[PDB]
């Protein structure tokens, strides 16, 4: 043979996309989770980037491999899809090339092994619709996700009215729940105990029972003026006794044209959600500012995405066990590629168990105890729908908990994982020119 | 310089039992594919040039001899199988490994090897429960004679061979072959010989002692073959006339002495010879040769004489005839002569062939073989002794369970199903150690060049449906009820194969270092 | 040619500079020698793949066979072997204690001379928290052998000892073994373990042996004489056969005349020598070798009790029980060279024919424990584990003073012994702290070889000590970290065993502490 380049195949180059698929998810697997470890990124400059979220560093990462750069791409279309799970995706994937290259092995086709994992995300999601929860312990819910956490009752009490006082339809009756609306601030007022919600904006500027609001932005009794107000036509609303303000930020008169006190060193215009936080020093009141926008965006998730799941684990433990049993209905070579389908979910509580420092294989089985004694009868002796605590590190019901994820992303994540194995796995030569 | 090993090797830790496991395997390769009836055969050759052929597992394993202690533990294992059950020294080899295999990465994670003992000390318990449970006693099912069932074992047995036409005549005469035999049976006092030439059906089924009979010499015409109670002489005494062990080579000076020494020299054959006639033994049966004169002494005295018979047919006639082993000739007597009710010599496929029948102490029978080759005797030898335990271990324990990997595909249900429900590091062992037990019912279709993994995969759904004894059938590619089609295997032997598999593994298992005493 | 060798200048001894820690060389011997017995630790202990010098395959887990066969030559790790051949006299346990104490006083030793101490301060330091060790563990001792004799009250004490040497068979090896010690210490003062006389016999399985008294052999009376009271016994380790003079003694034989006459000589030599027997009044004969058939005959014509006990061990009890020795010759009749024995019969146990040495008239303290086994191997295990449970009650003849196991002790000690490092100044509190942590590797390793993570048990017991909480052990359990109380559950060890073993522990790295360099000799 004469040829200007060189060309291979064999088991070799199955698994060296299987190899290389492998490296991009350890380099992304201990991250996984929120106790995720922060990883480097060192340019060729000389550089060096820090972080923990997994879809940052699949875009920024490099690796030069045909099979890496397809979960680089798989990881870009559920980014722009949805926005989450990115990190998932790709370890998931890569537990089923390893599997899928190890029935290889035992000579089971790749057609079969394909044609497996089809019918195995198929029921999987089909399962998955059986056994979700519908938008309806809102004080629970965002307990869990929150130094702020001393006072559970108090400052969460707050958030559940903040998050259901933004409820409003804006298209067709769906409504979502928007994130720019509410406005969280801080003091330090005698106490942790005297913060307190507002039922209103809380504009930071300076210089009444008028319902009229007057909004302007061009430059010169509640009157705004963006543009601001020259010396000699603030003595004119004197006359009238209008409240008027000059040099108004763009950002909240879009909030105050949607919309529509004594504070220490900057007295706020109230219009009559926000809460101030009066805390005791700056160190214990700061980091309750970012504690409540944290728990308040994971009940908004819940709301939002009025379909949800439990998340920690809890949809793959169970799907590996009713995968598992589906397995043995079918036969026809179809066994080994569903039933390595199910082991290879159990990648996720056990990525997050080891990332949470505890026994990742007694946590993984007693998590698996609970969800086939679901399946075995329905009494109510049996725990059901159980997941992961991640601080504690013991198993823990997500649905008191409140813990949960859109039901889409558990969907597409399995669609996308088993597309992106069946993208690499079908390959079987490699022709270099 | 001050070195604490000085040449003493050792290590342990992990390494050290991953190094044992893969040595465990090495020792299941070498009897993987002799697994089952149809399976591959093994040639091993010794110092003296001579080559072994056989698909024995406990043959085998005698044969290697491995110098590595892991695999010495193995094959020890099987000798206290063969004393224990007497088969099944594939399965437990076979198997122990396979447990090895499956939790060889999870010792590499870190997994302690101690976690891993009380995995297979429970699920070994929990499958032993489980066969006594499903095992089934068989011994007047619909009222049909144990002879019917017997003999559809030994059919399905022989079936897809050489016999497979005949396979009914041979399956009637291996049955009453053991029918003949007392309530101790044993399958070392059935005896199988073979006779060149001739159709399948004229195969012999003698009821006493009998041996090829190689005695070619002189004396024909004469020694009366019937007797009705003769007395049976046990000798290896050579009666030649010009013997290799017996001679006198006396030189003297005088031609009268010479007459003498000629005939004291032949003296030592006549005395020998009436020592014979003094007691009273009506056939002598002789391991050495014996001379064409000595033939013509009995004959004339109304006796019988053949030697050239190995030392096997003697012994198994000690046991027949009721008498005992005797190399000299002098102090022979009746304590050592034996009695029978039908002695006579018979012309099956033209050559000679003397026969007993009807002894005192007849424990003991023979199977003569016609057919149109050696190997088709052989392999026939064999094969009908792989029938003839089957016959006698339904008689012994009536509680059976489905063979060909049926049971083991329960138990991989019943574990795999049990381990779910078990919260901690044993689920993963216990679930690795039902998929262990997809191995034995793997090789059988692999060794008998079907598709495994079809079939393999196919029993699982079965087993999950509801089938307690589906498993691999050797002829039809096909799953198959093992218990309907009458392949049964006694229930004890397969729990002292787990017993034996799991006390393996966990043996090498709980071992952590090898130590070397430099000597 | 220069530059020369550092320090090297006696015999070309590897003299290992300052920059190279020479001291550290030794602990690094030392300490290896803990790692491999480590592991055989407690009742979840890692069996060794042992090869004996014979090209023999054992599986064991006791310590004093693994360093007997393992042929230490490193000096340095000849002292702790040596230590625990002194911890095999006045106590038959701890040896294990003695190499991951040691090593583990070692191991932290280093970590010392790291920093700076000198090997003198280490010294006198673990000296010091040794003295403390010992006024601090009578206070831990919690209960004690009530002193009754009784088969339940022995059977519960042996089952910590049996424990850790052979798992499974502890609750019958403790009823065994109780009812062989039990039958001696009547006699105050005179309990031996040299009394009980293990024979092992190929059978079913442990479950099949049996306890009974004087000096059992398996092999059944050759002779047809069941029973016999006759003091006189001689043993003759040459086999009964025709006898040869040691002078030249040329039998000629060339025609079968002579070969009958000669073989009828050896009738009558036989039944010559045979009858000195009878002359001297022994009739009871113990042979070393075969015998022959025409023997058999003289044996029953003068009415002689033959044995025949082919091991020459089984011969040597004799000699050294009765007194009868071994002579070279057939059949010497010295009265002189005789034993003594109350009564002597055979007996029939377990479908076998054993032969019996017992003291009816006298007192008597022997007895014998009948083992059955179906593998040698592990057969001879279970001997090992009898003699660390029958040495286990003869400490009990001494001072009756019983504490906890499982690591309690351990962290108990260790916890006071940290205290008095705290409160005393200078240097001496790093060596004495560093003495408590020592005690800390022994329930590491109980853990560890349990499948249980380390720190996470010694977190526990430190916590539950802190509170009070005496008598809390590591709970043997492959899935359950927690912890239990040892007196409650019946494990405990003997006083004697923790004090010899800490003592010979701390004056084994003391020895190996105070060398600082090995040099080689020529005579
Ligand atoms: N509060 C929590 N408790 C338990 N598990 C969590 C929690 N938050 C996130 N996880 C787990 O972390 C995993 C990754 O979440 P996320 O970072 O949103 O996706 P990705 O890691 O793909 O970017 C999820 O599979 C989820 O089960
Ligand atoms: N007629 C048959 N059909 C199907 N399987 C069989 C048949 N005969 C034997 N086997 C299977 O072959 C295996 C090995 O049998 P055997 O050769 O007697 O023991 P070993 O292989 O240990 O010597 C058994 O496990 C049994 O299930
Ligand atoms: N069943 C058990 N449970 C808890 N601890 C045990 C058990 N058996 C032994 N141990 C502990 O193991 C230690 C060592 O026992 P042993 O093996 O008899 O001595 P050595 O290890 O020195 O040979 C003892 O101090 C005891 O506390």
């Amino acid at each position: 043979l004469s040829v200007f380049g060189d060309r291979s195949t064999g088991e070799t180059i199955r698994s060296q996309n299987v190899m290389a698929a492998a490296s991009i998810a350890n380099i992304v697997k201990s991250s996984l989770g929120p106790v995720g470890l922060d990883k480097m990124l060192v340019d060729d400059i000389g550089d060096v980037t820090i972080t923990n979220d997994g879809a940052t560093i699949l875009k920024l990462l490099e690796v030069e491999h045909p099979a890496a750069k397809v979960l680089c791409e798989l990881a870009d279309l559920q980014d722009k899809e949805v926005g989450d799970g990115t990190t998932s995706v790709v370890i998931i994937a890569a537990e089923l090339l390893k599997n899928a290259d190890e029935l290889v092995k035992q000579k089971i086709h790749p057609t079969s092994v394909i044609s497996g994992y089809r019918l195995a995300c198929k029921e999987a999601v089909r399962y998955i619709n059986e056994n979700l929860i519908v938008n309806t312990c809102l004080i629970n819910a965002a307990k869990t996700s929150m130094i702020i956490g001393i006072n559970g009752d108090f400052f969460a009490n707050m958030v559940v009215d903040a998050v259901l006082a933004i409820k409003y339809t804006d298209i067709r009756g769906q409504p979502r729940y928007p994130v720019n609306s509410v406005n969280i601030l801080k003091a330090h007022g005698r106490s942790q105990m005297e913060s307190m919600l507002i039922s209103g904006y809380a504009l930071n500027c300076v210089v009444i029972v008028n319902a009229k609001i007057a909004c302007l932005d061009f430059s010169l009794n509640v009157i705004l003026t963006t543009g601001g107000i020259d010396d000699m036509c603030l003595k004119y609303f004197v006359e009238a006794g209008a409240m008027a303000v000059r040099r108004v930020l763009k950002r909240d008169l879009k909030r105050i044209a949607k919309a529509s006190e004594r504070i220490c060193d900057d007295e706020l215009i109230l219009i009559k959600a926000s809460i101030i936080l009066r805390g005791a020093n700056d160190f214990m009141c700061d980091e309750m500012e970012r504690s409540l926008h944290d728990a308040l965006c994971v009940v908004k998730r819940v709301l939002e995405s009025k379909s949800v799941v439990p998340g920690g684990g809890a949809v793959e433990a169970a799907l590996s066990i009713y995968l598992e049993n589906y397995a043995t209905s079918m036969g026809s070579r179809e066994q080994l590629a569903i039933a390595e389908f199910a082991r290879s979910l159990l990648v996720i509580p056990n990525t997050l168990a080891v990332n949470a420092a505890q026994d990742s294989t007694d946590l993984v089985a007693k998590l698996r105890a609970f969800h086939n004694e679901a399946q075995v009868n329905p009494e109510r002796k049996n725990l059901k729908w159980i997941g992961l605590d991640l601080s504690n590190g013991k198993p823990r019901d997500n649905k008191q908990a409140g813990v949960f994820e859109p039901t889409i992303v558990k969907v597409k994540s399995l669609k996308f994982a088993t597309e992106a194995a069946i993208t690499i796995l079908r390959i079987d030569d490699l022709i270099k020119l | 310089v001050i070195l604490l090993k000085e040449g003493t090797d050792s290590s342990q830790g992990i390494p050290q039992l991953v190094s044992n496991i893969s040595a465990c395997q090495v020792i299941a390769e070498a009897v993987r594919t002799t697994l089952g009836p149809r399976g591959m055969d093994k040639l091993i050759v010794d110092g003296r040039g001579k080559a072994t052929i056989s698909n024995d597992g406990a043959t085998i394993l005698k044969l290697l001899d491995v110098v590595h202690p892991a695999a010495k533990t193995l094959v020890d294992i099987a000798k206290s199988q063969d004393a224990e059950v007497g088969d099944g020294t594939t399965s437990v080899t076979l198997l122990a490994a396979e447990f090895l295999k499956q939790v060889k990465p999870y010792v590499e994670e870190g997994l302690h090897p101690q976690i891993i003992i009380r995995a297979f000390r429970t699920a070994t318990q929990l499958a032993v429960n489980k066969i006594k449970e499903i095992a089934v006693t068989v011994k007047k099912a619909d009222k049909v004679e144990q002879r019917k069932l017997l003999e559809k074992c030994a059919m399905t047995a022989l079936s897809s061979k050489l016999i497979s036409q005949q396979k009914a005549f041979f399956a009637k005469m291996v049955v009453d072959a053991v029918m003949m035999l007392d309530d101790l049976l044993q399958l070392k006092m059935i005896g199988i010989k073979k006779v060149q030439g001739g159709a399948l059906e004229d195969s012999q089924l003698v009821a006493g002692v009998a041996f090829k009979k190689t005695f070619s010499y002189a004396g024909f015409e004469m020694q009366p073959k019937k007797y009705h109670n003769p007395k049976i002489a046990l000798l290896n005494v050579e009666l030649e006339l010009k013997a290799e062990k017996d001679n006198a080579e006396i030189r003297v000076h005088t031609v009268e002495d010479y007459q003498a020494i000629v005939d004291a020299e032949w003296n030592i054959l006549y005395d020998k010879l009436e020592k014979i006639h003094h007691s009273g033994a009506k056939v002598v049966s002789s391991k050495l040769p014996i001379g064409d004169v000595a033939t013509q002494y009995f004959a004339d005295r109304d006796m019988f004489c053949a030697g050239r018979v190995p030392e096997e047919d003697l012994k198994r006639t000690m046991m027949a005839c009721g008498g005992s082993i005797q190399t000299s000739v002098n102090a022979l007597s009746a304590d050592v002569l034996g009695r029978c009710q039908v002695f006579e010599e018979t012309q099956i496929g033209g050559e000679r062939y003397n026969f007993f029948t009807g002894c005192p102490k007849a424990k003991t029978c023979t199977f003569i073989l016609r057919g149109g080759a050696e190997q088709f005797m052989e392999e026939t030898e064999r094969s009908l002794h792989d029938a003839i335990m089957i016959v006698r271990r339904a008689i012994k324990n009536d509680s059976v369970v489905a063979g060909g990997g049926a049971i083991e595909m329960e138990l991989s249900k019943y574990l795999r199903d049990y381990s779910r429900t078990i919260p901690g590091k044993q689920q993963l062992l216990i679930g690795a150690y039902a998929k262990a037990l997809e191995i034995i019912p793997r090789q059988l279709c692999d060794n008998a060049g079907f598709d495994a993994t079809n079939i393999l995969n196919k029993l699982r759904a079965r087993h999950a449906q509801g089938g307690t004894w589906y498993g691999v059938d050797i002829n039809n590619e096909d799953i198959a009820d093992n218990f309907e089609a009458f392949v049964w295997e006694p229930a004890m032997v397969r729990i002292n194969a787990l017993t034996a598999a799991s006390e393996a593994a966990c043996l090498i298992v709980s071992v952590d270092e090898t130590i070397k005493n430099p000597r | 040619k220069a530059p020369g060798f550092a320090q090297m200048l006696k015999e070309g001894a590897k003299h290992f500079s300052g920059l190279e820690e020479a001291v550290y060389r030794n602990i690094q011997a030392c300490k290896e020698l803990a790692q491999t017995t480590r592991t055989a630790y407690g009742p979840n202990g890692m069996n060794k793949m042992v090869i004996n010098h014979l090209e023999k395959l054992f599986v064991t887990n006791d310590a004093a066979t693994i360093l007997r066969e393992l042929e230490v030559q490193h000096p340095a790790a000849k002292m702790i072997v040596m230590a625990s051949h002194m911890q095999e006299q006045e106590v038959g346990d701890g040896t294990n204690f003695v190499l991951v104490f040691a090593g583990a006083l070692l191991e932290l030793a280093e970590e010392l001379l790291r920093i700076g101490l000198s090997v003198s301060e280490v010294i006198e330091g673990y000296e010091i928290a040794c003295r403390k060790a010992h006024e601090i563990l009578p206070n831990l001792v919690c209960c004690s052998a009530k002193n009754l004799r009784d088969i339940d009250e022995v059977s519960s004490l042996l089952r910590t000892s049996i424990m850790s040497k052979q798992y499974g068979n502890e609750v019958f090896l403790a009823k065994l073994i109780a009812q062989a010690c039990v039958s001696i210490f009547p006699d105050s003062g005179h309990f031996n373990v040299d009394n009980i006389r293990v024979c092992k016999i190929l059978g079913s399985g442990i479950s099949s042996s049996s306890v009974l008294h004087g000096m059992v052999f398996k092999k059944e009376t050759e002779g047809d004489v069941t029973s016999v009271k006759d003091a006189k016994i001689a043993v003759y380790s040459c086999p009964f056969d025709g006898m040869i003079t040691e002078t030249k003694g040329t039998v000629l034989i060339k025609t079968a005349e002579e070969l009958m006459n000669f073989s009828k000589g050896e009738e009558n030599l036989m039944d010559a020598q045979v009858k000195a027997i009878a002359d001297t009044g022994a009739n009871v004969v113990v042979t070393g070798g075969k015998v022959a058939d025409m023997a058999l005959h003289y044996a029953n014509k003068y009415n002689i009790m033959l044995v025949r006990l082919n091991s020459k061990w089984d011969l040597r009890r004799l000699c050294k029980t009765v007194g009868a020795t071994a002579l070279p010759r057939l059949t010497p009749p010295v009265l002189e060279e005789m034993g003594h024995c109350d009564s002597v019969y055979l007996s029939e146990v377990g479908d076998t024919q054993v032969v019996v040495f017992k003291h009816e008239k006298e007192d008597g303290a022997i007895s014998t424990i009948v083992l059955r086994g179906s593998t040698d191997n592990l057969m001879d295990d279970i001997e090992r584990a009898v003699d660390d449970g029958v040495n286990t009650f003869k400490v009990l003849t001494r001072d009756k003073r019983l504490v906890p196991g499982g690591g309690a002790t351990e962290i108990e000690l260790a916890k006071q012994i940290t205290s008095y490092g705290e409160t005393c100044p200078g240097l001496e509190q790093y060596a004495i702290k560093k003495f408590a942590e020592a005690f800390e590797a022994i329930p590491r390793a109980l853990a560890e070889n349990s499948g249980v993570k380390a720190n996470e048990v010694i977190s526990k017991l430190y916590a539950v000590h802190q509170e009070g909480n005496k008598n809390v052990g590591l709970d043997i359990e492959a899935e359950v970290p927690a912890v239990k109380d040892m007196l409650e559950a019946g494990i405990l060890d003997t006083y004697l065993g923790k004090y010899w073993a800490i003592k010979l522990a701390t004056n084994a790295a003391v020895t190996v502490l105070r060398v600082d360099q090995i040099i080689m000799a020529k005579p």
